[PDB]
């Protein structure tokens, strides 16, 4: 391997989600599956987001899934009644701490905990099946090809040191990045992902019956073998551009409502207000991708890319 | 696992203290319950899938 493949490829063993956190996050799942089926029997509850979409970062954040019917359940009322439900069965569990009730599109129930799982924070929502397919098909994106997954680790630590990924609400969220590298890899000059959803339809869509969702269940260019280095270099200069970005809503300003929390959201199953500050925000996101892009073209060097300067906005 | 009964009465409760209320979708889930049970998401299968993954993709070594 290449220098700066290399060191990519060691980073993301560094970065990624270690198997101690994965089995406490499966353990704490479980507890609270135990205190939820007396009230809710034969329902599932499964783990989505980067817990277990192949690409998590060891983030102490976990998304639950409760299901508990095949149908669309209302999140106006009903989601509401199932959670406040769970929310009174919860408090008579010593191993939680804390709850509160997140009223939302799709409201969600915050959980936090005492024991030596206080630094977990659990959300819950009621059978927002789209979070477990996308899960799935997130994970069969990851072990894909032996690249995608130390290529995501990268740009989401470094997304995160340069500011690009924050906690204010005006930049992109861990799922977008992970987007953002997955359309790269499917349109960008290298074509190293196929169009999972048109390959496989009736495995990758969203009529799809989550309780038929198998993970273990491995199933079937390629002259391209460009290196890692290769591929995140071509990365930041992708999304260097601004005609590449998902911007428009079905001057371009940012028309798209999905913009910060799931940018090019049509690489997944399908599930307000933007100002100019969010057109500032982006415009800086941009340079970052200039810079970023020149300098490790020129270096290859991802150490010095790590210490980048955080971003103002 | 409570009986069909309390757990309709239960969420009756949960309903009323938010001015919500028992629908006939959310009345069937709790009467007759579809089996969701999340049977291939289990956390030893789990753990041991992404543990077989990590070591498989780093003691292996590909020559291309
Ligand atoms: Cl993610």
């Amino acid at each position: 391997m290449d220098v700066l493949s290399e060191k990519i490829w060691d980073y993301h063993n560094k970065v990624s989600q270690t198997d101690e956190m994965l089995q406490r996050k499966l353990h704490l799942r479980d507890m609270l599956y135990t205190a939820i089926s007396p009230v809710f029997p034969l329902s599932g509850l499964y783990v989505v987001g980067s817990s277990l979409n192949g690409f998590g970062n060891n983030s102490s954040d976990m998304d639950l899934c409760l299901m508990i019917t095949n149908k669309d359940l209302d999140q106006k009322n009903d989601a509401v009644v199932v959670l406040n439900l769970i929310l009174s069965t919860l408090q008579y569990e010593k191993f939680v701490e804390s709850q509160k009730l997140i009223l939302a599109k799709v409201p969600i129930l915050r959980i936090n905990f005492a024991a030596p799982f206080d630094d977990i924070t659990v959300d819950l929502n009621a059978n927002n099946s789209v979070a477990i397919r996308n899960t799935h098909l997130l994970c069969y994106y990851s072990s894909y090809d032996w690249r995608v997954r130390p290529l995501v680790s990268v740009v989401k630590e470094w997304a995160k040191r340069k500011g690009i990924n924050d906690a204010n609400k005006s930049s992109f969220t861990s799922y977008s990045l992970v987007l953002m590298v997955i359309h790269f890899l499917q349109c960008g000059p290298t074509k190293v992902l196929p169009n999972l959803q048109q390959s496989y339809p009736n495995r990758f869509s969203n009529k799809v019956d989550v309780r038929t969702l198998n993970v273990t269940m491995a199933l079937e260019s390629l002259s391209e073998k460009t290196t890692l280095g290769e591929l995140l270099i071509g990365f930041l200069d992708y999304y260097a551009n601004e005609f590449n970005y998902d911007r428009d809503a079905i001057h371009h300003s940012i028309s798209n409502p999905h913009f910060w929390r799931s940018q090019w959201r049509c690489v997944c199953i399908e599930e307000t207000a933007h100002s100019i500050y969010d057109e500032m925000v982006f415009e800086a996101i941009k340079k970052a991708f200039r810079e970023a892009h020149g300098e490790l073209q020129h270096n290859h060097d991802l150490d010095k890319l790590m210490e980048c300067e955080p971003i103002k906005a | 696992e409570y009986d069909a009964d309390t757990r309709l009465q239960m969420a009756e409760n949960a309903a009323s203290a938010r001015k919500l209320f028992v629908s006939s979708a959310l009345k069937d889930i709790i009467v007759n319950p579809e089996n969701f049970y999340h049977d291939f998401q289990q956390s030893a299968q789990m753990a041991e899938d992404a543990n077989q993954r990590r070591q498989v993709s780093y003691n292996t070594k590909r020559e291309a």
